[PDB]
């Protein structure tokens, strides 16, 4: 069954954030939970994906 | 072969096109009897009038008689005979084959100025 | 002259002449000139007493067809006392070919409305008014089309500046929009670009 | 592109198509950012020689236009042109 | 010289026509399934 | 190189100031003047001169077709530096 | 001096229908006044129509005062047919606009206009 | 170029809003095809005239 | 080369009247609007998340209007006045005069960015790349006079852009 | 509508109002892998214009 890969893909995308916490962080600042590889920080905390 | 469309809009097939460019022509010719035979548009109109004439009564088939009419559909071909016919009796009441009514001024087609 | 010059159409160039020849002798009694551009294009310069028997011929004509207005312009040219120049444009869509039939007037002479010969008139000419100026007897509905309705002047004249002499503004006193001569908080740059050196030799004007 | 293939045969079903072979939203498939630079040629007129300016001179041969008749036999009626040819109906799809 | 070129076989056909892919049942069959619907309703 | 007014504001690299009656300061109260402050004439003068031994050099200002067009500066006078007319850089034959 | 005339051969006519928009004028401005609900009087308006034709009066050529006819038609049906907002009617009142210095005096206080 | 691109022309039978809007979708189509045309036939070269 | 849209004569058999009159009464074609309008349901829509996710641009684009300095602190504006003759809306406002050390240099250069048509002429004009039109297109004001710019704001611009806007014209500069 | 205001701007800057087609020819070549893009656009508009 391949909805079941689809919620596995939701539970780690909660664990990729680092938890509850930080998704819901990104949830509610981004209003967007999906996970990326992160390309960079700049000098002001910015972070790119 | 009645033709079902023209694929004009608001321009309805004509069932006895021959007849009707006859009649057209003809009484064109006679409108255009009126004029003087100096004017150079009776004499233009009396020429392409013959040559229309000549080649609706040369020719039986609707379709070659569009085809070396060369004017489009035959509806459309009446139209322009009805058109002329119409410009004619115009043409009477204007009498344009009279000399200039008036000189331009003297610099009013110079380009640039 | 390969690559970058525009090549020359002598066949339409021959054939625009041939026919301005034939609108020329068709109708002596209002054509007063007839001339054919490097780029292939056929003007009639008439008397404006026959807007209607030129226009109408051209669109009934069987050599002519000249079916369709594509545009109706004035060109306001002050040094010419009859200062507005009036350009129909037609299309013949049987015959695949342009036609331009120009004509003058000025501030006081009507010109008659061609609206009797082609409907797409109604608004241009109308434009004409509302833009130069230029009265169209006969006309079904004259008035102004494109300025505000209580616009003074025409502005496509070129005795009109480029900014108006009035502009809106809300004031909140009458609570209305209202119109006050106009200032602007920077005038428009009048720059003089035109070279002392002649361009064109073609076109050079005899002296005095 | 990550929809799953129940959702993608409902999808493709309810559309009467195939969406997955002609997505509208785009992927790898298109062009890179960060292209080679460019090498762009040069015109017909970059030429050390027989590139004179006068021999291709645009502008200055128009010339004002040949006034035709100004007001200071049997010859044949003309028209602007030839009469235009009839269209003819397409081989490609003429809905008929 | 670099230049933004067409490849070296040129590009692939595109479509371009209406594909209305003519889908459903006929008018027949549909009228026969929602009368059978019917009777099986009224029984 | 900025510097300051005795009202307290900064003086441009022009030389801008307003006066103390002048009233038109009051678009900077609550707000800021906004002046560069990297001035031009200031780090012109930073660059070294360049010794060359040639009597005429060309300059465009360094990078090919993204400086300005190439000019030819004369360094026949030996009391004065040859400086680009565009970018400023100036020269000095070395003999 | 043999021009093409608009309407009128002479001032006769030209008169006769300048007359004829004066009172297509003085009957319309009750009219104006209440549909867009202006906040002058019939007598305000009245005297503002009989300023607008008084400022023409010195016209003497038939194809002149032709066109101000044809003009003042087209104001009077641009009024008639709510065509005009309030603003557009108002704009004949200068309210908003202050009063310009009549006299050498003033006007040398203000600036350098004659 | 239009001489040089091959592109059918939509022709209306009835004069109303719905052959105008038949029109368009099908001028959409022929666009379309003058677009594959213009892609595969672009030739190389300058792009302003050469006339400085 | 032309082809007849809407000239199709319909089938008056039993079979296709039938089908004509299933599809009035039954609705078939009512029901394929709203199976396309369902399979758009089911697509991923085309929504970016702004402001965290930005729409694609290049680097001809013209936004935030700039000028410029050499790669040694000189502004490249000499005082030419080109960008200001070719301005179709004639936004900019130049003065010149020399300055202390005799160089041709500006100090009048504004651009009024509400006359600015943002057509990227003067910096087509520019003979050595000192106003450009830059990448920025996220600066909205509060105030109609905020977006008119001076000499020292547009200078402020290239000081603040010109890591973005160097590298665009090392892109682009060898289709110019 | 929105890919091919891309398209514009990738060919002069602006998405809508371009200068880019000028009395001489066009402002600018055409930048690399436009034309690619173009091609994967032409590619899927007719399924565009069916659903239409
Ligand atoms: C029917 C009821 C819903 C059943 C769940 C469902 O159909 O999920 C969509 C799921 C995935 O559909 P898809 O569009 O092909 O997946 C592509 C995703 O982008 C690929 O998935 P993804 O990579 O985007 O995964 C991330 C996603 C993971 O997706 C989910 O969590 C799916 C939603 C579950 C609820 O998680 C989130 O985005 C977080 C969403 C949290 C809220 C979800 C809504 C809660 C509603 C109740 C409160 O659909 C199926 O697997 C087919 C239908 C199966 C129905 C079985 C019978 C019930
Ligand atoms: C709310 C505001 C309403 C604004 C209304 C604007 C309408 C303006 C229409 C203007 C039309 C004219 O001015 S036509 C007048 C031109 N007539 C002349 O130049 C000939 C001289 N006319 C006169 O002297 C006129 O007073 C008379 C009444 C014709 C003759 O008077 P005299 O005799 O003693
Ligand atoms: S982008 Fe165009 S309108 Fe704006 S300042 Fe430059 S030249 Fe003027
Ligand atoms: S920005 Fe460029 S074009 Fe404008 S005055 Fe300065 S150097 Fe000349
Ligand atoms: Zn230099």
């Amino acid at each position: 069954m391949e909805l079941l890969q689809v919620l596995k893909r939701g539970l780690q995308q909660v664990s990729g954030h680092g938890g509850l916490r930080g998704y819901l962080r990104v949830l509610f600042r981004a209003n967007d939970v999906r996970v990326g590889t992160l390309v960079g920080e700049d000098k002001y905390g910015n972070k790119y994906y | 072969l009645l033709k079902k469309t023209t694929g004009l809009v608001g321009l309805a097939v004509c069932e006895t096109p021959h007849e009707r460019l006859k009649i057209l022509y003809t009484k064109i010719l006679d409108v255009l009897g009126h004029i003087p035979k100096n004017a150079a548009y009776r004499k233009y109109t009396e020429q392409i009038t013959n040559e229309k004439l000549s080649i609706v009564k040369a020719e039986p088939d609707v379709k070659k008689l569009e085809e070396q009419l060369q004017g489009g559909q035959i509806e459309e071909v009446i139209l322009q005979a009805e058109n002329e016919l119409s410009l004619a009796r115009k043409m009477i009441q204007w009498k344009p084959w009279e000399p200039l009514v008036e000189e331009p001024p003297a610099s009013q087609w110079k380009w640039p100025i | 002259t390969r690559p970058t010059v525009r090549p020359r159409n002598d066949v339409a160039h021959k054939q625009l002449s041939a026919f301005g020849e034939y609108v020329a002798e068709i109708l002596p009694k209002y054509v007063q000139q007839v001339q054919v551009s490097c780029f292939s294009e056929l003007e009639i310069c008439i008397h404006p007493d026959g807007v209607i028997p030129v226009l109408t011929f051209l669109r009934d004509h069987s050599n002519a067809q000249f079916k369709s207005l594509a545009d109706l312009t004035a060109v306001d040219i002050p040094t010419r006392q009859n200062r507005f120049e009036i350009v129909y444009n037609l299309l013949s869509l049987r015959f695949n070919s342009r036609i331009r039939v120009k004509t003058y007037t000025d501030e006081l002479t009507p010109v008659e409305s061609s609206v009797s010969v082609y409907k797409a008139a109604n608004w241009y000419e109308r434009e004409i008014w509302d833009m130069f100026g230029v009265f169209f007897a006969n006309h079904p509905d004259l008035r102004r089309i494109l300025t505000d309705y209580g616009f003074e002047g025409h502005p496509f004249r070129k005795d009109f500046p480029l900014s108006g002499y009035v502009e809106l503004r809300y004031d909140d006193e009458v609570k209305r929009v209202v119109a006050e001569p106009v200032e602007l908080a920077q005038e428009f740059r009048k720059f003089d670009l035109n070279s002392p050196w002649e361009a064109f030799p073609a076109y050079r004007q005899p002296p005095e | 592109a990550s929809a799953t293939r129940l959702i993608q045969g409902l999808r493709n079903w309810a559309s009467g198509r195939d969406l997955q072979a002609k997505l509208q939203l785009r992927y790898q498939e298109i062009s890179k950012r960060t292209q080679p630079p460019p090498k762009l040629p040069v015109g017909p007129s970059h030429r050390l020689s027989n590139n004179y300016y006068c021999a291709r001179d645009g502008r200055r041969e128009a010339m004002p236009p040949s006034i035709v008749m100004s007001s200071q036999s049997e010859k044949k009626a003309v028209s602007p042109a030839p009469p235009i040819k009839r269209w003819e109906l397409s081989q490609d799809e003429p809905y008929l | 010289v670099k230049q933004d070129m067409p490849p070296v076989g040129g590009y692939g056909p595109i479509d371009y026509k209406r594909n209305l892919p003519r889908r459903g049942l006929s008018g027949y069959s549909m009228f026969a399934v929602g009368i059978g619907a019917l009777l099986f309703g009224y029984w | 190189g900025v510097r300051t007014s005795p009202t307290g504001e900064k003086v441009t690299h022009t030389g801008q100031v307003y006066d103390d009656e002048d009233y038109r300061r009051v678009r900077f109260v609550g707000r800021q003047k906004e002046v560069n402050e990297n001035f031009a004439i200031d780090l012109i003068a930073e660059q070294p001169v360049s010794q060359v031994g040639s009597r005429v050099i060309s300059c465009d200002g360094g990078g090919g077709a993204l400086g300005h067009p190439r000019v030819y500066i004369n360094l026949d006078k030996e009391t004065k530096t040859g400086t680009c007319g565009y970018c400023g850089l100036q020269f000095r034959q070395q003999h | 001096t043999s021009v093409k005339p608009i309407f009128s051969r002479d001032m006769n006519e030209a008169k006769r229908r300048v007359r004829e928009l004066y009172r297509a004028w003085y009957r319309e401005v009750p009219n104006t006044v209440h549909l867009f609900q202006l906040d002058i009087s019939v007598k305000q308006g009245r005297d503002k129509v009989r300023e607008m034709f008084k400022k023409n009066a010195h016209v003497t050529d038939p194809r002149v005062v032709d066109l101000l006819v044809i003009k003042g038609k087209m104001e009077l049906e641009e009024t008639i047919n709510v065509w005009k907002q309030r603003t557009h009617v108002m704009r004949f009142f200068h309210e908003t606009e202050a009063p310009r210095p009549k006299d050498f005096l003033s006007k040398f206080y203000v600036g350098h206009d004659p | 170029v239009y001489d040089q691109v091959e592109f059918d022309v939509p022709i209306g039978s009835r004069g109303d809003c719905y052959d105008r809007y038949l029109c368009r979708v099908e001028e959409m189509r022929q666009s379309i095809r003058i677009i594959s045309q213009c892609l595969n036939k672009m030739p190389p070269g300058e792009i302003k005239v050469d006339d400085a | 080369t032309y082809k007849y849209v809407n000239l199709r004569e319909p089938s008056m058999d039993m079979k296709s009247v039938t089908d004509r009159a299933a599809q009035t009464l039954l609705w078939t074609e009512l029901i394929r609007g709203l199976g396309m309008t369902l399979s758009y349901l089911f697509r991923e829509p085309a929504t970016i998340n702004y402001p965290f996710e930005k729409g694609p641009l290049s680097p001809r684009f013209r936004g935030e209007h700039a000028l410029r300095r050499y790669p040694s602190g000189e502004e490249r504006c000499i005082a030419c006045k080109l960008c200001e003759a070719v301005c179709p809306a004639q936004a900019i406002t130049i003065e010149a005069e020399p300055r202390a050390d005799g160089s041709r240099r500006t100090t009048r250069y504004d651009i009024d960015m509400t006359k600015c048509i943002y057509c990227g002429f003067c910096q087509e004009a520019c003979p050595v790349d000192a106003i450009v039109e830059g990448p920025n297109f996220e600066f909205s004001t509060e105030t109609h006079e905020e977006l008119l710019y001076n000499k020292e704001k547009l200078l402020n611009n290239g000081d603040k852009w010109e890591a973005e806007i160097a590298a665009n014209i090392q892109a682009d500069y060898l289709y110019r | 509508r929105e890919k091919m205001f891309e398209f514009y701007e990738r060919v002069s800057g602006a998405r809508m109002h371009a200068a880019y087609v000028r009395p001489g020819g066009v402002h600018q070549d055409l930048p690399l892998g436009l034309m690619d893009d173009i091609y994967e656009f032409s590619k899927n508009f007719s399924l565009r214009i069916d659903e239409l």
